[PDB]
């Protein structure tokens, strides 16, 4: 009791000797005092001092204080003292109520709560973990921003530390996590509320390495809010991404792609947006390994159909859409290695039916002149790299070229790229 | 406040650190993507093994200092008790077996100087030869 009463006054001390002054020096007295203090007494006798500490200090920043004192305690790292860890979590949470009055109160003790379960991992047991997992949903619902960020850290510590358990509760959160992203990209009022929504992207990312299976599910949202979140590191975002190709199958992440592509990337005229679909796509072209069988050959092309005509079709650059074009043809690679004729062959007819009938086109207002030139750049690529039976293809394919050359000989066609390509 | 937000920021970049190690900590347009390729064959490079291997060796390695300065001054303790239960004359039976196993230790090294059984009598043979 009495050390409980000098570490009390000496926290009383640091957090008010601005207040009775109105400095430096006896702050870093007051510092070097509060560590001799917590160097004399033992972990275990701490925090038995500090549980009635923290409920006789009225002041919020006393509470502060006492919190910082049990994180250093739990940074000490006692491995005896983690089931008296645990019951100072349990008054953490009691006294959470009375924390949650305080905003910088609640966000002290929603991150020592979640440092306490990252260092804790599964040693303990994880129904006080869904008791914090409830209680980062009440303060996600209250909305603060250093709030909601370090409820969303301590909810991806719980949803790690649980696993199957919190599987029960993640459906119940993740419309939330979506309705959270949905508002951050609406409101952009602080660094702390971009912080915040980088800080839910991680959580999803955690969520993806948690629950594969739900990961799967809502991929199509995990991918439209990391294509959203521009304010977020490029470099995090195509982690997230490879590690939900890991996660995810191959052919359904394509197929997931390929439809937010179409609803949002071809839509949206950004750049950066642009390029983060280009490198996913490339990414999932990467991982795709063995697959004799493609299982999608169409959305693959209607894919680089509907990026030529986007690259048309697009604010951006001529520079830069010859660019993407080329990403483009870098991802259609690798596809004529995939080398199955019975299913080549029907793919390679409708690769000429797109080239130089456009049926199914994804945009009518790209020029069949133009998608001839493109396709007829991919199958000059795809020759070089194959041959063999490419020339029983192009056989196939000399028929409409030699209607194509008629066209060229009669001067349809003044394009004198796609002359030089056939 | 600034501190606070301070501490969420340090929170954001902890779970970062956790969830993607070697990444750093957060704080043309056709050139914009080719460093985006060369970010993404960076973060392929750099392994996250390395990175994590990297961190937990310098925190074991605190944690190993802090450790060891705790049992000694848990054992430079445990010492100064016991010898205030021998000064009291209070030592406990639990007590005072380190006393007896220190106590035998030094009378096995005091006594390892002495002698041999089968020297002693040529030894006192030779010195009675001797002092006669």
């Amino acid at each position: 009791e009495e050390f409980g009463t000098l570490l009390e006054g000496v926290l009383f001390f640091i957090n008010s000797v601005e207040l009775t002054f109105s400095t430096t020096e006896i702050k870093e007295i007051l510092f070097k005092v509060l560590g001799n203090v917590l160097q004399i007494l033992p972990v275990d006798e701490f925090v038995n001092a500090v549980l009635p500490l923290l409920s006789t200090s009225t002041n919020e920043d006393i509470r502060y204080h006492l919190t910082l004192v049990i994180g250093s305690k739990f940074e000490l790292e006692g491995s005896e003292a983690i089931p008296i860890v645990n019951n100072v979590m349990k008054v953490l949470l009691d006294r959470m109520p009375l924390e949650s009055k305080s905003v910088v109160i609640s966000q002290v003790i929603l991150n020592t709560m979640t440092a306490l379960v990252s260092k804790y991992g599964k040693k303990l047991e994880g129904s006080i973990l869904t008791q914090a997992l409830t209680l980062a949903t009440e303060k996600v619902s209250s909305d603060m921003t250093e709030v909601k960020i370090s409820s969303l850290a301590l909810i991806t510590n719980c949803v790690q530390v649980l696993g199957v358990k919190s599987i029960a509760f993640y459906p119940k959160i993740v419309p939330p996590s979506i309705k959270l992203f949905d508002a951050s990209l609406a409101d952009s009022s602080n660094p702390l509320k971009e912080q915040l929504q980088v800080a839910i992207l991680l959580l999803f990312a955690g969520l993806i390495k948690r629950i594969p299976s739900f990961l799967m599910s809502n991929i199509l949202d995990v991918l439209h809010v990391i294509y959203f979140s521009r304010e977020v590191d490029s470099s995090i975002r195509l982690s997230v991404i490879s590690l939900i190709i890991e996660n995810i199958d191959l052919k359904e992440v394509l197929k997931v792609l390929f439809r937010i592509w179409s609803t949002e990337i071809a839509t949206s005229n950004d750049t950066v947006a642009v390029s983060l679909f280009l490198s996913t796509l490339e990414s999932t072209v990467e991982n795709i390994d063995k697959k004799s069988a493609t299982s999608q050959s169409p959305i693959f092309f209607k894919l680089l159909l509907s990026l030529f005509e986007f690259r048309s079709i697009s604010s951006f650059d001529n520079n830069t859409i010859s660019r993407i074009e080329a990403s483009v043809h870098e991802i259609s690679n690798s596809y004529v290695l995939k080398m199955n004729d019975k299913v080549f062959r029907p793919l390679f007819v409708i690769l000429v039916r797109w080239a130089f009938d456009g049926e199914g086109v994804t945009n009518a207002g790209i020029t069949e002149t133009e998608r001839l030139l493109a396709f007829f750049k991919f199958f000059n690529k795809l020759q070089e790299n194959l041959r063999g039976i490419i020339t029983s293809y192009f056989t196939y394919l000399l028929e409409p070229v030699d209607m194509l050359l008629k066209r060229f000989i009669s001067k349809d066609m003044e394009n004198v790229n796609l002359r030089r390509l056939v | 406040s600034q501190t606070s937000k301070y501490q969420a920021t340090s929170v954001v970049n902890g779970l970062l650190s956790n969830l993607l190690p070697g990444v750093p900590k957060i704080r043309s347009k056709a050139q914009l993507i080719d460093r985006n390729l060369k970010k993404r064959v960076q973060l392929q490079n750099r392994d996250v093994h390395k990175i994590k291997k990297k961190c937990k060796l310098v925190k074991k390695k605190k944690v190993k200092k802090h450790k060891l300065d705790k049992e000694q001054l848990e054992q430079l303790a445990k010492h100064q008790v016991l010898k205030k239960h021998q000064h009291e004359g209070t030592l406990t039976d639990h007590e005072r077996k380190y006393l007896n196993k220190l106590i035998k230790r030094n009378s096995q090294n005091l006594r390892s100087w002495d002698l041999e059984e089968e020297v002693r009598d040529e030894l006192e043979d030779i010195q009675q030869s001797i002092l006669k």
